């Protein structure tokens, strides 16, 4: 899941404040590439 | 052990209350326990089977009886989302505060999986929300590296 | 059917606090409890 990525630990600073990767990233369930998008009749759409 | 003690940890764990009655009056062993020192309730509260926990409990099952790391039904119970048998174990007087061989309680569990009714029923029962396991981390400390923005209101 | 398994959690925040590599962590627990084939030795002209 994308709460289990955010929570992966970069480091942990000199006072004990952790930098998670949800802090210097944003984390979502997207495409491999986002270069092909289909549509059918107008409407969205994907196939083979 | 037993040839018994070792159906009813089978017939607990495989929810079949009607094998369950049956070696209850035969006198199966409730305090039964495998090699990694999980009693027939241990299993019951595990898998989520109510009807066989409250049975158990009937019958003299240890409501705090704990497997070789420590472990008690009560973490099971709140770490896996069963709500109903968290709420019997504790009326049957199960350890709310209960700490593991790594200082984990049912609380931390419950926190660690955003349980929010089972963290509520804790709490109820008297659950220390300032306990700390092996490593000085609180149930709070949970839903703040989680990102559990509503577990974290409830624990304030 | 299921059997109980040993379930070990690494805490990643403290592994960086005292200055141990994850990777050193998991190859001392891999290597050493279930064995690690390193690479190929020569016994009596037979590659082992």
């Amino acid at each position: 899941s994308t709460e289990e990525f955010g929570k992966i630990l970069l480091k942990v600073n000199q006072d004990g404040s952790r930098v998670l990767l949800r802090d210097v990233a944003k984390i979502e369930l997207g495409g491999e590439n986002y270069d092909i998008i289909a549509e059918f009749n107008g409407q969205p759409a994907s196939g083979l | 052990g037993s040839d018994l003690g070792k159906k009813l940890l089978e017939a607990a764990r495989a929810g079949r209350d009607d094998e369950v009655r049956i070696l209850m009056a035969n006198g199966a062993d409730v305090n039964a326990a495998d090699v990694v020192g999980w009693t027939p309730l241990h299993l019951a509260a595990y898998w989520g089977h109510l009807e066989i926990v409250e049975v158990l409990l009937k019958n003299g099952a240890d409501v705090n009886a704990y497997d070789t790391l420590g472990s008690t039904p009560l973490h099971l119970a709140a770490h896996f989302g069963h709500l109903e048998i968290v709420e019997v174990l504790l009326k049957n007087g199960a350890d709310v505060n209960a700490k593991d061989d790594n200082g984990i309680t049912p609380l931390h569990l419950a926190a660690n999986r955003g349980h929010l009714e089972i963290v509520e029923v804790l709490l109820k029962y008297g659950a220390d929300v300032n306990a700390q396991d092996k490593f000085g981390k609180t149930a709070f400390d949970i839903s703040i590296n989680n990102g559990n923005e509503d577990l974290a209101e409830i624990l304030q | 059917e299921d059997t109980p398994q040993f379930k070990i959690d690494i805490d990643q925040e403290k592994a960086q606090a005292l200055g141990v590599s994850i990777n050193d962590i998991n190859t001392t627990l891999g290597a050493a409890w279930g064995g690690s084939y390193v690479n190929d030795f020569i016994d009596r002209g037979r590659v082992k």
